[PDB]
């Protein structure tokens, strides 16, 4: 989270934090009410979200439900949806958190190399994961959704 | 290390679970929380080194640990006790600001207990130096600020002892 | 005074740029795609990461940066070895999660190849990380004139 | 930040080498404004000449912003 | 690096004074442009690959650029001039946040120019790129961040030319 | 400033800015209206404050103003005086840009060597800007008050 | 170039070329003759190898050619036969030269980042270098084309 | 560094075209010269010390080089002396195994000539014993390979002076 | 001692005692009865030497036992004496042992640090330290007068 | 570096001869004034820090050096200008002991001239810093010792002007 | 030169000379005369002892003055007691240096490479070298003959 954030950067430089890290923890601290909401709409909503993601995504990009993809199958598709739900977890977490260290950390660090190992598309991946902002950003108001849409940024273009 | 918010989003994606009711409520207990624990912070930084001063002070100057003989007698040794003091009230600081024990455990208390049994470091007065410790940072920070940054320093004495 | 000497078949392999990096002169003007040594360098780049983090990195924690200025020989692979040192993935991975000397003492090998002789290196380079921090220690023990020589 | 483009010659004055020295004989490179001074004096310690020093990055005399 | 505000303060303080009108108006202005640089900032961090990606579609790609004999041909080319064209992204963002493109001068315009030439890159294929991108960035994010963003972008483009 | 050192951290990792850079840096501009009222009023009301905190400073140690002190007679204490004012500007120069950045840059870096030069005790020195911080926060806004405090606490920190 | 790779490990090692090294230089020179009748059947017969690995290739991955794939469109299907015509090309020299290096060099450095701009995928490229090694082993005889699935073997394990 | 194999591959990708019959005719006649190249390369090796030592002795000793005052006076010098003229045989033999110049021009003369004016090193001497180093090695060789060694010996002394 | 000094450095060269470090012990050994001498002198003197070290460098700094001043008080200034008496137990060490790592290790390494957090002033430590040289000096014979000050003054540059 | 007696060594292995009368003699003085050289480095080693500090004063404190836009203004500036001081004067302390500017040239003039002209330092304002320095000293060493000292220091100047 | 050693050390380590190392200095100093003495006993008799250590060594190994030997010949005699000369000449420059340092510098590094260059014998160069440290020895004191002999033993274990 920001705290452990700002807690690594002021003991690597050996150093009790500055105005500047504890004026942006107070102001977290003072927001977080806003991150909770977008948190209880995503979870509330995730079976929608993720519904809805995955329809744009298999239209969008068909191929990969068509034979040969990597979706091909019932079971491919509803593992895709999971790995969506996992990423719209992670979006919820890095939201919750103000920080996308949690994010990072669980599903973006070697997501490459997993995914490669699993044969998947990972600017596929990139696409859900826009998809799954597009849906909630549509579920949520304009500017608490346009601050959410924020971690579904960074883990699109972490991804892609 | 962890903070709070670290905890609960670890609990939950090691359940594999979203943030559920409970999690929301830490959550917003510890937001509740997080100006007193930021104005305890920007209070002990800017006294870092006072606190030190008169913890020392109260607890160390003038006895047989600073005599001829002693762990603290040497100018070096006093130096590498002020070095410990000062990491102590760093990382005290830093838990307050986190609201978790974690970093202690990892940074401080993981070797620290065979560190000062291999050195020879007097683990009693070293604990009694925490201890006043507690009361010299109380006497600033506050009450309920005071009786977070007493925890975090229980929790350094508790891992010396 | 043989700290320089390398262990031939008895100790590890010796990275080194002893060939000149690739576009170092404008002898090879332009073109010249099969310029055939750039994949030495690479593999001293990738030996350094394997040195400094003990395993290869994943694609996003490369530092392109330092990097491409070691192949355009801005900088040396001393300087190289420092920016991965003080790249905030090695802060992350074995600076942070541990106890302070456990933290140095690993840094020491990692960095010399040597565990640290005792006290008066453990305190020289405590001193430095209580004083002025992680950089600081990084850099201390980078420019130390064991790592020199060796 | 501030760097310096340093170009020097450090001679080997105690084996005589039979790898290429050259790259690390005659050189350039770029070091850090914080690391400028102890560089010059490991180079001068070495016995090295100091065949031309820049400011690559940077302006003289900045009070703030030299990050 | 200097931003608009490191400036106003260096400004000051090479004369010694403390802030005055002049610089009073400056900051206002910088303070106005604030919101609208980091929309433009988030537009382009959101968007980065994409906007790379088509420029290098409507620019270089198939072209005697990208073509056997071409400087992009061969694929470690290729990726080298990838890896530049989002150097160039970055930077020119970071120089809009912080209106000042003393940034691209300190990080970017250093041994730049020379070690293309020595490289035998195309300074002015480069800068037919650098505008593509420009026009793309100003179109997803508007006629005035776009402008804002493409004031730095010509200006890199130039001083690499 | 703040903006800095977030484009410097970006930087060193190689990547655009967090959402959280971008939401602090976003919190800052708004709030540079209070910031930099902060600094007009400092500004404005600097010898006041900076005398005030002199003559505190003074009562609490006349050593220095004594004789044999480091700042010895008129003359010296006016060198005081002016290295109190000198350092007001710092903070005012650190409000308005939001970060320690140009206070490091300016008075702090090499400042422990200086004065050891200088012969002046810099715990004396921090007492001075801990006078002045009082008498500021007594001077202006308590809302204000806070914020300027981080700073002359940083710097209060940092001195000593 | 065989005579290139041992000339850089005597050098790395700063002694002459060993008798070994130079033996094995000598037998290359020798055997090159028959190394280069190799590179001329491959160039004679590019056309007809390159189309039939594409045909094999969009046979075992349809999805790459179907809709919302990186080769579908006629367009795009001719670049992913003319890329398929340069990797046939690279293997002529490798085999020509007696090295993987020039192939490394030219078409495999970099190659990752290349395709993951392009949104190609890399698994997709080297199933499609692995037909046409199928093809050329067909169209040559059984040592020869054992030698050339040396390099052919090399791309693909690069590739992936 | 390229090779005669790797000029033509290089020739023959600039132009993104097959290997063609210039390409074919260039191969066979680097690999009609193999069998001599190597040959040269064995015998030269075998007897590096040697060729060395004959060229020292007929171009430097009893010189005022060799003479206190001389930048061979001293043990070390000398001995850096004989270590350049190895340098220079050895990239010499690898020089007529590859067929090309390009690793001399890359690795021996990258900054020899920055370096020699450095350190006061005699341009002129150090030529000539280049120079005895071409005839001791062409007597050795015979003419048919000597005169390809002496090329390449040659084209060291001009990028040296 | 000065046989450490030789012993480590030779350990560090790696060899044995040099024939001029043997003759440098040899004439310490014979010179043993005149430092034995000076630090008995020394050890006879030392309640007046501090003693009149102390008044010479409170007459010199009236501000250390001024108002404000960092020994103000009997008990302050008594512990101050106390700092007088070890470092002339230290100096007595150092010349007993003919090296100066004795007083270094036991009162120097680190002595800025150790009085930062005292607040005492260095440069003050370093006026007492010189004040009780001279009165050594002036109770002492011409010539260890000279040996004993060598010392002092190493002490006095290195904590200064 | 050199001392007097490598310098003296160094110089008749030039001409290769023995070490005739006038090397003799040229030792035979300096072994005379060693002992003053010893008791000089001492009398500076023992309050070196007290020469730059009043020598700032003398000179730079209370200046446009130390003023706001002067090249000393800031913290920073000023300890990098005292640490040059207090190098310089140890370097003359140490070529004293040596007697000989060898070390001079080749631990401080090798480049300090370029690295002052580019970071924009005064070279009038810096000699005369380094002149004020060399007054004190000569009051604090002595008559002979301190004239030694003064001819070191003004070769410094000498290189850096 | 233990001045230069001991000026090196303390450059390396950032500080002034110890008392110790001045010391060190001063009795190295005071040595210097009859070091000198030594060099000029040396330089006297440079003659006699190369001319008296060439006809043992000849005597003892004919080989090397004899036909096909390398020092054969008026020339490669000539050479050879220049060589001689040389040497007794570093040996002269080491004893008023008080340290093998010139001789090391000028005549003792890379002299098995240049012997081996040459063709020299390195086992008869140290023979003769032992031989002009006999023949020193019989010609000077005992003292200073032991003096000199830790330079003739030094330049004979690197010569072996
Ligand atoms: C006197 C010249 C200066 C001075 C002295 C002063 N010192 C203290 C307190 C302490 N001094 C020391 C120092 C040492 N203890 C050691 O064992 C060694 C080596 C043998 C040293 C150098 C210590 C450890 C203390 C702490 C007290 C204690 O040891 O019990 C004080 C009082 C500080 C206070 O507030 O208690 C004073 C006044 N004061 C001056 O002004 C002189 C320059
Ligand atoms: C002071 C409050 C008490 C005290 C302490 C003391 N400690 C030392 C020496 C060391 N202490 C440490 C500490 C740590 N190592 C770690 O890794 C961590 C953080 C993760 C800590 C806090 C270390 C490493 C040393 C060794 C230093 C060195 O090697 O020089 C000393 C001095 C020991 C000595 O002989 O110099 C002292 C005095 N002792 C007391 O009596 C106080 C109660
Ligand atoms: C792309 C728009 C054009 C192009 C690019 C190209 N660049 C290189 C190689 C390098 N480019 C740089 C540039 C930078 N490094 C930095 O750190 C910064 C930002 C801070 C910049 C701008 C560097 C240093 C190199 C390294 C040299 C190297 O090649 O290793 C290449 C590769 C050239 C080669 O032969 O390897 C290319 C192709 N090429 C085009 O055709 C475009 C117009
Ligand atoms: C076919 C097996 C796969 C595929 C191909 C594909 N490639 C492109 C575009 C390009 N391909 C390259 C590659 C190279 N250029 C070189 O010089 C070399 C090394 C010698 C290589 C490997 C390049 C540079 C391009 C850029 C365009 C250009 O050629 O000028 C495309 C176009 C994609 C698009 O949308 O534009 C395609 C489709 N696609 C697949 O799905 C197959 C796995
Ligand atoms: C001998 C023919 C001449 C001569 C030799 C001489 N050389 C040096 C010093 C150096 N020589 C080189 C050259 C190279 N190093 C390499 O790696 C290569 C490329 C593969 C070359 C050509 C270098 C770099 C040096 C610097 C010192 C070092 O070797 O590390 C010296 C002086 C050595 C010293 O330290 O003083 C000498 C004497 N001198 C002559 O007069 C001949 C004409
Ligand atoms: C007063 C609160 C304390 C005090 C002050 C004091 N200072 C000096 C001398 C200097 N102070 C400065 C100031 C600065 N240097 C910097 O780099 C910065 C920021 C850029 C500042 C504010 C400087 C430059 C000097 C040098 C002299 C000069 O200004 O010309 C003195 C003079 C001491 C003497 O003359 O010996 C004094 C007295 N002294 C105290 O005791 C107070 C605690
Ligand atoms: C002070 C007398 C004057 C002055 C000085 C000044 N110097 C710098 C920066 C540097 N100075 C050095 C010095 C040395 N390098 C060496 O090798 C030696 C011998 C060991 C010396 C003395 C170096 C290396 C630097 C670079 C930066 C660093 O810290 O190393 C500055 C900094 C200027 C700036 O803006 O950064 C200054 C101010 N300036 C004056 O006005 C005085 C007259
Ligand atoms: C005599 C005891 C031995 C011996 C002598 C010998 N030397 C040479 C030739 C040379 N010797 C040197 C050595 C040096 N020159 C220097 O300046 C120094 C620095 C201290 C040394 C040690 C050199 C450089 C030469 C080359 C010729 C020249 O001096 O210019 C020879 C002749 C070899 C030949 O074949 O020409 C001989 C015979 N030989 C022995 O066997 C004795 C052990
Ligand atoms: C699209 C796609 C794929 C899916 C590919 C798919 C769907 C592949 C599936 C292919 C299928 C359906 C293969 C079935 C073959 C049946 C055989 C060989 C049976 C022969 C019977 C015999 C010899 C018996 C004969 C007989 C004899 C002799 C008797 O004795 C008695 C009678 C009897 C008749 C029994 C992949 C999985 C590759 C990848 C993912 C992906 O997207």
């Amino acid at each position: 989270s920001i705290v452990t954030k700002s807690i690594v950067n002021a003991d690597a430089e050996a150093r009790y934090l500055s105005p500047g890290e504890l004026d942006r923890i107070k102001a977290f601290v003072t927001g977080g009410a806003a991150r909770l909401r977008i948190a209880e709409t995503l979870t509330g909503s995730r079976e929608t979200i993720v519904k809805q993601a995955g329809d744009r995504l298999f239209q969008k990009r068909p191929d990969i439900v068509s034979p040969g993809g990597n979706a091909y199958g019932e079971e491919m598709t509803a593992t895709c949806l999971r790995d969506m739900d996992y990423y719209l977890r992670l979006v919820t977490y890095g939201v919750v958190s103000g920080d996308v260290t949690p994010i990072e950390e669980i599903g973006l660090v070697g997501v490459r190399e997993m995914y490669r190992s699993l044969g998947t598309p990972i600017e596929a991946v990139a696409q859900s994961v826009r998809e799954m902002k597009e849906v909630a950003s549509g579920l949520m108001s304009s500017d608490d959704a346009a601050e959410a849409s924020a971690y579904f940024d960074f883990v699109i273009g972490k991804m892609s | 290390m962890q903070d709070a918010i670290t905890a609960v989003i670890n609990s939950a994606d090691v359940q594999g679970k979203y943030l559920d009711g409970a999690a929301m409520d830490k959550l917003k207990s510890y937001f509740a929380s997080g100006e007193l624990r930021v104005r305890a912070a920007s209070v002990i930084s800017a006294n870092a080194a006072t606190i030190v001063k008169e913890a020392v002070a109260k607890s160390l100057l003038y006895s047989d640990v600073t005599r001829p003989g002693g762990n603290m007698y040497t100018t070096r040794r006093y130096a590498a006790c002020i070095r410990d003091l000062d990491y102590y009230l760093r990382y005290a600081t830093y838990a307050m600001l986190a609201g978790d024990a974690s970093i202690l455990d990892e940074r401080v208390l993981n070797g620290l207990k065979e560190t000062y049994n291999s050195l020879g470091v007097p683990i009693s007065s070293t604990v009694q130096a925490i201890q006043a410790i507690k009361e010299v940072t109380a006497s600033l920070v506050g009450a309920d600020a005071g009786k977070e940054m007493g925890v975090y320093l229980d929790y350094i004495c508790s891992g010396l002892s | 005074s043989a700290v320089g000497e390398f262990p031939g078949s008895l100790g590890a392999k010796v990275f080194r740029l002893n060939g000149g990096l690739p576009g170092a002169k404008v002898g090879k003007n332009t073109g010249t795609s099969v310029k055939f040594g750039e994949s030495s360098t690479q593999a001293l780049i990738r030996a350094a990461y394997r040195q400094v983090f003990g395993r290869d990195l994943y694609e996003g924690q490369r530092l392109s940066v330092a990097e491409i200025q070691l192949e355009n020989g801005d900088i040396s692979v001393r300087e190289f070895i420092k920016r991965l040192a003080k790249s905030e993935l090695f802060l992350k991975l074995y600076w942070a999660p541990h106890y302070v000397c456990k933290a140095i003492e690993y840094m020491h090998r990692r960095l010399l190849g040597r565990p640290t002789y005792g006290r008066q290196e453990m305190n020289q380079y405590f001193d430095i990380a209580s004083k002025q921090g992680f950089y600081a220690v990084v850099e201390a023990m980078i420019d130390s004139k064991e790592y020199s020589d060796a | 930040m501030r760097m310096f483009r340093i170009t020097a010659c450090v001679p080997s004055q105690t084996r005589i080498r039979t790898q290429r020295e050259l790259q690390n004989t005659y050189f350039t490179k770029l070091v850090p404004y914080d690391n400028w001074f102890r560089e010059q004096q490991r180079i001068m310690k070495m016995g090295g000449k100091i065949v031309k020093v820049e400011l690559a990055t940077g302006r003289p005399g900045t009070n703030a912003g030299l990050a």
